[PDB]
Parts: C-alpha cells; structure tokens; sequence
C-alpha cells in the first residue's frame, strides 16, 4: 500500500544483476570441460 | 641509342590484376561455395532456424 | 592387396602380392625386392603413434582463448 | 614428497615405474668421466 | 572457410583478444593444417619436388627434410607448432618419415573435423583410433622379414 517502503535504490539490485551475468559467462564458457565426454583448452 | 639509364620490364597483365595457376585457385572457389553453405546447413529442415 | 589377404594361406603366388606395389619411376606393379625398395620396421613403429598424438592435440579443442601481449 | 620429471620427446607409453630416485641433472663429460657404474655408494657434497 | 569475423562481445569481457567458440576453431585448426599440409605435400618421395626460402639477407636453404623446412617457418598459429615440434621430435629420434608424419597428422585431422560435423563425440573417435593403432602394430609384427640368404652387405646397400 501508500505505507510501504520504497527504499530509495535500485542500484544494488541492478548491480548483482551485471555481476550474476558476469558470473554465468565465464561459468558457461567451461561447462563443456565436465566430465569423460569434455573437451581441452587451449590458452 | 637507348632513351634513358634504364627499362623496367613490363608486366603482362596489368598492374593489381590476380590471377593464379595449379589446383590452389579451384580448391579456394570450392572452399568458398562451401564457406556460402555452411549458413545454410542448420536453416534446412522444419526444426532450421532463420 | 585385398586379394591377398582374404587368400587361403596355401596360396604362393597370392601371398606374394602381399608383398608388393607401388612404383614411381617406370609406373607399373613390379615386386619390390627385385626393385631393392625397403625400409626398417622401427621406422613406422612410434610413427603413427606422434601422429596420434599429434591429432589427439589438437582434435580435443572446443574453444580457443588469446591474450594480447602486455 | 612425489616428484615429476618433465622431457619432451618419447611417446605415453614410455611412462613407467622407477623403484629408485631418478636425477633431473646430467654429468659434466669434461674430462672424460665415466657414465655407468655397478655398486656405488651416493655421496651428497653439499661444499664446494 | 571462415568468414564474416565473430563480434566483440559486452556479457563476455576478458582481458587480451576476443574468445571465439564453435565448429569456427576446428575449421581454423585444419585450416592452419592445411597451410603447412600443402607445403610439404609436393616434395614427397623420388617424383616429389621441393622449394627455396630466403633469410632475408640474399642468403636461401633448398630444404628436402620435413623438420628443416618446418624449423624455419615460424607458425604463429599455436595448433601449427604441435606439428613444428613433432617434425624436430622426429628427425631427432628416428631421422625418417618426417613429411609422411605431417602428412598422416593432417589426413587424421581433415578427416576427424568431418566425423565431428558428423555428430560422433572426439572421445569415441579417439577410442577408435587407439583400438585400431594397437591392430596395426599387431600387424606389422605378422609382415616382418628377417634378412637370410643375402650376398655380403646388398641388404645394407638397397635399404639406403
Ligand atoms: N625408390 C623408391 N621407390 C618407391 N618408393 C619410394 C622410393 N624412395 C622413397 N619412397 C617412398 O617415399 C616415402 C618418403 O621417402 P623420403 O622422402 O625419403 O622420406 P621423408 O618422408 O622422411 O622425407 C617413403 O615412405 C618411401 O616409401
Ligand atoms: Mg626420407
């Protein structure tokens, strides 16, 4: 309702978002490494 | 007898035109047909994607 | 070859294909050690096993990665 | 307490069991000295 | 083969060059294959004719060896020194087959890419390969020849 708390910010929020997808992208560019069936890397 | 100091030989063809000769040239116009095809590999089928 | 192979071992003249092919300079089938072509057998031992390994390096790669000099 | 000797050349399966230590160092062969040797006690110099 | 480069992406920031993903390296491996591959292929047996390369001081080396060809072509490609250094690990132990060791290497590899696209795993490819390497060395055991009933060194001189 009216009384509710706003909290004035939703900067925090926005910034886990970029790190979270930040995280799943290096996260994702190993997965294919897991396991019998995963591939090398060469650097 | 000569006009000047030197000559420069000429060249046949002219000057930036590319041309080749063996089985190189007809790989790469392969290769390049095959390069167009590899777009349009996954589009065929019902489950291809635009 | 094939011809060879699949022979029954009773078969000289047959086996002997085994033995032969390929020539270079006249372009006929002719036996090889009348011809003095040979070569050891510790040659093709371990030969094919860099080449395996060779593919095996390379063959295994997904993804390629680059870091630019500082 | 486990050590791994590093060589290129050779191939995966020349890989195998040593039941002694093994020497990443090599002789000198300045002089002349020998290479092989049956029964010999090791001596650690640690002077100079 | 591979055009229309891959673009800079901004989910994905690593310090250095740009990563690349998909069937574009192993492409780009042979394709790096293919450029070594070709240049050893013409100066292969007796009929094989070789080529000239220049030091860049009016100095040159006609190089027949696999390895001495290889050692002064530079690859900066990372999937091309695999082959440099094999053909510098192979005329060192052994000193024959250098050519024919990069060219079976790069057969595997043109071959290999297309079972790939053919949706086979590498894992069983390369289990493939082993339990067939394993029957050939058997073979080659079956079609040796011990030298007998030979005059004096003829077997040493038409070997060579
Ligand atoms: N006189 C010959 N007749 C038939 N085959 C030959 C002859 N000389 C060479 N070869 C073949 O050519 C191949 C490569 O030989 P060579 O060029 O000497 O070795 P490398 O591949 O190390 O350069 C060998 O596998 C061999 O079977
Ligand atoms: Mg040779």
């Amino acid at each position: 309702p009216s009384n509710a708390t706003f909290k004035n910010k939703e900067k925090p929020q926005e910034v886990r978002k970029a790190n979270i997808i930040a995280a799943r992208s290096v996260a994702d560019a190993i997965r294919t490494s897991l396991g019998p069936k995963g591939m090398d890397k060469m650097i | 007898m000569n006009f000047g100091s030197q000559t420069p030989t000429i060249v046949v063809l002219k000057e930036g035109t590319d041309a080749s000769q063996g089985k190189g040239q007809i790989i790469s116009n392969i290769n390049a047909c095959v390069a167009v095809q590899e777009a349009l590999k996954p589009t065929l089928g019902p489950l291809g994607s635009d | 070859h094939a011809a060879s192979q699949m022979a029954k071992p009773e078969d000289v003249k047959r086996r002997s294909y085994r033995n032969y092919g390929l020539d270079l300079i006249r372009g006929k089938i002719v036996d090889e050690i009348h011809a003095g072509v040979l070569e050891p057998t510790i040659s093709k031992v371990k030969s094919l096993k860099s080449a395996l390994e060779a593919c095996v390096a390379i063959l295994r790669i997904d993804t390629m990665i680059t870091v630019d000099p500082e | 307490d486990i050590r791994l000797v590093k060589k290129v050349g050779g191939t995966i399966d020349d890989t195998e069991m040593i039941d002694g230590v093994v020497l990443t160092q090599t002789a000198i062969k300045s002089a002349g000295g020998p290479t092989r040797k049956e029964k010999a006690k090791i001596g650690l110099i640690q002077f100079q | 083969m591979s055009q229309l480069f891959n673009n800079s992406r901004s989910d994905t920031l690593f310090l250095g060059g740009e990563k690349i993903s998909g069937d574009d390296i192993r492409n780009q491996n042979v394709l790096a294959t293919m450029a070594v591959a070709n240049v050893v292929k013409s100066s292969l047996g007796p009929v094989g004719l070789d080529k000239m390369l220049v030091d860049d001081i009016g100095d040159f080396t006609v190089t027949n060896d696999g390895a001495t060809i290889l050692s002064l072509l530079d690859v900066q490609h990372p999937a091309g020194k695999i082959l440099v250094e094999l053909a510098q690990q192979q005329d060192r132990e052994i000193g024959d087959g250098t050519t024919s060791v990069v060219i079976i290497a790069s057969e595997l590899l043109k071959r290999a890419n297309e079972l790939v696209k053919n949706k086979i795993h590498p894992t069983t490819i390369i289990t493939g390969f082993r339990v067939a390497l394993r029957e050939a060395i058997r073979f080659i055991n079956e079609v040796l020849s011990t030298s007998v009933d030979t005059l004096g060194k003829e077997t040493l001189i038409n070997i060579a």
